[PDB]
């Protein structure tokens, strides 16, 4: 399992998507939804490693240096939207919620 | 959701239909036209987006109709143009989520080169209980409003459907049932009122 | 892109469990729609995503299917339910919707009150003669009426009504009206109006002689 | 398998840990080692759970809203240092090298 | 060019003190973790005690903590070894290294005798010749600490001498022979002379060695 | 603590042979095993460090291969500057440990010694010591053994040897035993003879002078 929070460790927090706006209002269906991130450290372990972890974010605060708190379990979505052909399509769009968040 | 702007209109003409969306935030919701004729839909007309930008429509009224929309002024408009007769019907607005959510009570829109004609309001004369009626011949386009005593008799009253006859025009029965006693008594009058016609016509119906 | 509707109409009393269902011409996996709607009323939304109830909905209401064949249920009928059912497909546009299903009260067997109106005298002077014939309070609406002049059956001069389903008595009302010029009216003797019904034992005729 | 680069996919950039520029005279060996890090961005791009994206780098640069550039392939470093009871240990810190990067 | 050089060390008596320093150069000294290791006489090798390159941590053996003290001078480039209540034990040649994962690069050395007998300069007696080759040497008795440095003729002699290594007698004073072969026509004629340098001691002694 | 068991104690080989040293540890000490040439008279060189790594300038000839309990340094092929001393060392826990250390030998053809015996010096007599000297020179093997006979009487307990490192040009060995008596038990006895024993000898070589 993961652990879920709102207002220390890999943490899932809450975040909820308003196509609206966005301003993409070519998707019909559904204009919201709670779709949720993962922030938190991953890894303590032992000690010589944080002078490897401070130098990540000096060189690139993307870079991952070891285990990133990414989402494990990922639930996908019903959509309704307009194709660029002038259609409304009705779509299982995979991957689209954080269900839980663990270290890689 | 409120529809309006419709009517009387000749094929190959054009007319605008309106609807007016209040209590709820209508600049966020996407908007969808359907109808339906007299027998007996229903029929996806129009979609559009939130914003405005993305449009569909079948094949069927597409070319003809546009779907627009002025978020500012909280209406939703469909331009018909190049009218044809298979476009009669009631005219319903709605809020397109994954479906129809909400759907206004609808507008009705007659394609006919059939010009505007006020009814002939003829008697039913009556024969325990007994019939009597008012019968609405010749009249178009609909609606036709029929009552009885100016509102007062209203217990067993049966306004049938117009039905829609040979020559273009439409023609109801409104018929009363009461007590045989009550007649050379009891003045019974049929209270008609065409509004597409501006003709209002009460007929006194006795043996 | 067809979507077939089941049972074109049904008749239920309150409390019996009713199964509606719609059948698709392709594959739409779970975008399906129900809908209800009452005479001189816009349709109300039941269902969505094929069993997603929309709000306020009654929880006796529920949706189930995917692929082709999908189904409404209504587990125990109220007074409320009595109205016409629509399914729709909102997976690819043109949407296409169902034929409808027609919920019906169902009572008891109720005989017609047939009425016969000559036609006025003020209306034969445009010169054209309405001859108006009236079942009136009657169950089922399974009624068959026959327009009978000097004992010639008469056929494409006649044209039905029905009311909706009453609200108090749950009984149905029909008027037929037949057409007929001064000239063909006034050519004959005996206008009768014949109907056929469950509840009557043996079929009722209505007679007229014009002039008498 | 994994990226190799140096100088916008999920590659591995080089980067060597210097211990006495960091101020940890307490690890005898190594002075310096190649560790690396993982730095670029993950699929599907561009729509649909492009918003979700989008609206992560607002809320936490460090929240992940699907798949992390984290290393896949992590070898361990032999270290010979100091501890706090003034004597000398060796001893197989896991997790120190980067070998290969990839997407969660 | 790295260099490590030793001094500081020599006859000291137990319960005293010595100052050892080691001279680094031509690599970055406080950059690098540095290395005290000793070998006694007869026997192998010995960790003495192990220094950070900041200087701020310090390991040794329960065989000389307490005792010694490893401490550096980085700006002097300088490796210090403090060796207080000294034992007869510690008597060895002390070596400074670079520490790494093991130690790479030693330095020559420095002696350091710990032992309560005095310094004394050697006695040379000659080791006589008595026909093909013959064996001629020096005798250097009693002399204490180490070392001694023996030649042969100011250095002119060097082909067939053995000078052999130092036996600690049973008085606590050291005591080696050096010989030399040379053919038997030779003596008479070319004279020989050993030439003893005893450095703990200021002694030079120049000996002739004849039949 | 933690002790290392090196096997050979010593090695005879000639130049060209493979040649592997075995070290063992009394507890697991991983991958953390370093290896050292020492050379008499100068400081240890690093060979291998932590098991398998070889240092800068090492020649590829050495290799060190190990893990947990059970070290094995190899020398493909013998070259003449790889006749030294090796030691093995743990870098896993302090107190850091060394191997009782390997000499190779330069293996050669068997030589006898010349063996020669000097009287003390009438200078020394003078003191009140006599030290008779015997020498065993340039032989091979290392393994020798001299006994001293005062008048015909075998002497335990008062002679002292010392053996000359592996000669660089012929490979050979030489020793010098010592006789330490007072003049008192020197003018005692008449005969003071040196017998030695050595491969090289079909019979025990004697050495002898009348005082």
């Amino acid at each position: 399992f993961g652990l879920d929070c709102d207002e220390s460790r890999c943490c899932r927090y809450p975040l909820t998507v308003d196509f609206e706006a966005f301003g993409w209002d070519w998707i019909i269906a559904p204009k919201r939804y709670k779709a949720n991130y993962c922030s938190g450290e991953c890894e303590f372990v032992f000690l010589q490693k944080y002078p490897h972890t401070h130098l990540v974010h000096q060189a690139n605060p993307r870079g991952s240096a070891g285990p990133c708190c990414t989402p494990t379990k990922m639930s996908p979505i019903n959509m309704l939207y307009f194709n660029g052909k002038e259609q409304i399509i009705y779509g299982k769009i995979p991957a689209m919620v954080v269900d839980r968040c663990g270290c890689s | 959701l409120l529809e309006s702007g419709g009517g009387l209109v000749q094929p190959g003409g054009s007319l605008r239909l309106s609807c007016a969306a209040s209590g709820f935030t209508f600049s966020s919701y996407a908007m969808s036209w359907v109808r339906q004729a007299p027998g007996k839909g229903l029929e996806w007309v129009s979609t559009i987006s939130s914003g405005g930008s993305y449009t569909s429509y079948p094949d069927s009224v597409k070319g003809r109709f546009t779907i627009s929309r002025d978020n500012s002024k909280n209406t939703l408009y469909l331009q018909m143009n190049s009218l044809r007769a298979e476009d009669t019907a009631v005219y319903y607005c709605a809020k397109q989520d994954y479906a129809m959510n909400y759907w206004g009570q609808g507008t009705l829109v007659t394609v006919s080169s059939a010009s505007t004609k006020g009814p002939s309001v003829f008697p039913l004369a009556p024969s325990g209980t007994a019939a009597l009626g008012c019968l609405v011949k010749d009249y178009f386009p609909e609606p036709v409003t029929v009552s009885w005593n100016s509102g007062a008799l209203t217990s067993g009253v049966h306004t049938f459907p117009a039905v829609l006859q040979s020559s273009g025009l439409y023609s109801l029965s409104s018929v009363v049932t009461v007590p045989s006693s009550s007649l050379g008594t009891q003045t019974y009058i049929c209270n008609v009122n065409h509004k597409p016609s501006n003709t209002k016509v009460d007929k006194k119906v006795e043996p | 892109i067809q979507m077939t509707q089941s049972p074109s109409s049904l008749s239920a009393s309150v409390g019996d469990r009713v199964t509606i269902t719609c059948k698709a011409s392709q594959d739409v996996s779970t975008a399906v729609a129900w809908y209800q709607q009452k005479p001189g009323k816009a349709p109300k939304l039941l269902i969505y995503s094929a069993s997603y109830r929309y709000t306020g909905v009654p929880s006796r209401f529920s949706g189930s299917g995917s692929g082709t064949d999908f189904t409404l249920t209504i587990s125990s009928l109220n007074p409320e339910d009595f109205a016409t059912y629509y399914c729709q497909q909102h997976y690819s546009t043109p949407w296409t919707f169902g034929g409808g299903t027609k919920v019906e009260i169902k009572r008891t067997v109720a005989a017609p009150s047939v009425f016969i109106f000559p036609p006025s005298d003020e209306q034969l002077k445009s010169g054209t003669a309405s001859v108006v014939c009236l079942l009136n309070n009657f169950y089922p609406r399974e009624a068959k009426v026959q327009w009978k002049v000097d004992n010639a059956l008469q056929s494409g001069n006649s044209q039905e009504s029905v009311t909706e389903q009453d609200s108090k008595d749950s009984t149905y009302s029909l008027s037929s009206t037949l057409t007929l010029s001064k000239a063909d009216y006034e050519k004959h003797k005996v206008y009768a109006c014949e109907v056929t019904h469950q509840g009557l034992s043996s079929p009722v005729t209505k007679s007229f002689n014009r002039g008498e």
